[PDB]
């Protein structure tokens, strides 16, 4: 079992400049289990992140969730640079305002 | 309705940095309240809900200590599976465990279960019955013979029936004001151009509890469920979850199509177009 | 409370 991880970023509410809020990046269905997430706010790393919903599924495959609080701005980016055995390179998922 | 006691537990060998590392992350229903990492500078148990405040510092102690035998178990578990399976003592390797039990709203016990995975595959399940084990190869085999001459089936059918489904109650009675609330989704449609006159349209669904909820587009009333694009649904990080489920049509013809959302915070489906 | 594991 060598299975890729599906990154996806997400806000708790729709984004509105300058109220707080919460950035969620979900890694999903991955295998082996070791694996490193890294939130990044206009390139540079989030200190206090937090890890939660650590789970799997019925085929095995990993499920964890990383979020922390922030208040977008109509400029700052933010993205999500995740390394797992089944990748040569890291690989970074950015927030889509408009999806 | 019905409630669940599940528990996550992984165990994984990293040859050449030192002990397996063990964790344990226990859920009731789609909420997340216990947590044991042996990678913590002072491996402990910790609450993940605010709820689990009311249970004492005895608490704590009884499962933090069942919580480094089991971390110990597993530790000679992964040494015997190498040899179950004639591997190196060089690679990594996994083993998983979901074990868990439900209860119906009088809360009574409707089915409990323990399945074990090696290295993403199935290896071992204790079947409904509670009284026998089904094995995926020779190797669960031997074990299902040793947990035989053990009585380990009727061990664990204790813990199912009395242990969890008693802890699950209890969880349920103090948590009841998290655990049995019901957050109802907000509901909203993007839209998005595309190469040949043919727009996307997505649809969103927010801040909802519990997590199960329902997701399609309509066109003539007839769902296009085949046709959509989706994700699972996922935690937003407070509580509730998310999801969005998608559809391509004709541009000038998006008016068509409209998404439905059904929930348990929802008396009446919502509805909306773009 | 999580169940009591004992070695396969
Ligand atoms: C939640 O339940 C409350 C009753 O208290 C419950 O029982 C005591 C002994 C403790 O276990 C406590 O943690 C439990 O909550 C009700 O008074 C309260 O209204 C309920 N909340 C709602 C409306 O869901
Ligand atoms: C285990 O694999 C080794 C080679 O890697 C082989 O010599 C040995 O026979 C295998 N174990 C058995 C007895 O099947």
């Amino acid at each position: 079992i060598q299975k890729t991880p599906q990154i996806q970023v997400y806000s708790r509410h729709p984004p509105e400049n300058g109220k707080p809020n919460i950035l969620n990046c979900y890694v999903t269905q991955f295998h082996p289990p070791h694996i490193e997430i890294q939130m990044l706010k206009n390139g540079k790393k989030i200190p206090k992140v937090e890890m939660s919903d650590m789970s799997f599924s019925k085929d095995w495959s990993f499920y964890i969730l990383a979020h922390t609080e922030f208040t977008p701005t109509e400029t700052d980016t933010y993205a999500c640079r995740v390394k797992h055995d089944s990748m040569a390179e890291p690989k970074t998922v950015y927030w889509d305002r408009d999806m | 309705g019905p409630h669940s006691l599940r528990y996550f537990v992984t165990a994984v060998s990293r040859p050449g940095l030192g002990e397996p590392r063990y964790m344990e992350v226990g859920y009731v229903d789609d909420t997340e309240f216990v947590r044991f990492d042996s990678d913590a500078e002072n491996p402990r148990y910790e609450p993940r809900a605010r709820w689990m405040e009311q249970e004492g510092p005895e608490y704590w102690e009884r499962e933090t200590q069942k919580a480094k035998g089991n971390e110990q178990s597993f530790r000679v578990d992964l040494r015997t599976l190498l040899g179950y399976y004639n591997q190196s003592k060089g690679g990594s390797h996994t083993i998983q465990v979901i074990s868990g039990c439900e209860v119906g709203s009088d809360g009574r016990l409707l089915r409990g279960y323990q399945q074990y995975a090696y290295d993403g595959c199935d290896y071992i399940a204790l079947n409904e019955d509670l009284k026998t084990w089904t094995a995926a190869d020779m190797a669960a085999l031997i074990t299902k013979h040793k947990w035989e001459q053990a009585g380990e089936a009727e061990r664990l059918r204790a813990y199912l029936e009395g242990t969890c489904v008693e802890w699950l109650r209890r969880y349920l009675k103090n948590g009841n004001a998290t655990l049995l609330r019901t957050d109802s989704p907000k509901a909203h449609v993007t839209h998005h151009s595309r190469p040949e006159d043919k727009v996307t349209l997505r649809c969103w669904a927010l801040g909802f509890y519990p997590a199960d909820i329902t997701l399609t587009w309509q066109l003539n009333g007839e769902e296009l469920i085949q046709d959509m694009e989706l994700v699972e649904t996922r935690p937003a990080g407070d509580g509730t979850f998310q999801k969005w489920a998608s559809v391509v049509v004709p541009l000038g013809k998006e008016q068509y199509y409209t998404c439905h959302v059904y929930h348990q915070g929802l008396p009446e489906p919502l509805t909306l177009r773009w | 409370s999580a169940p009591d594991f004992r070695p396969l």
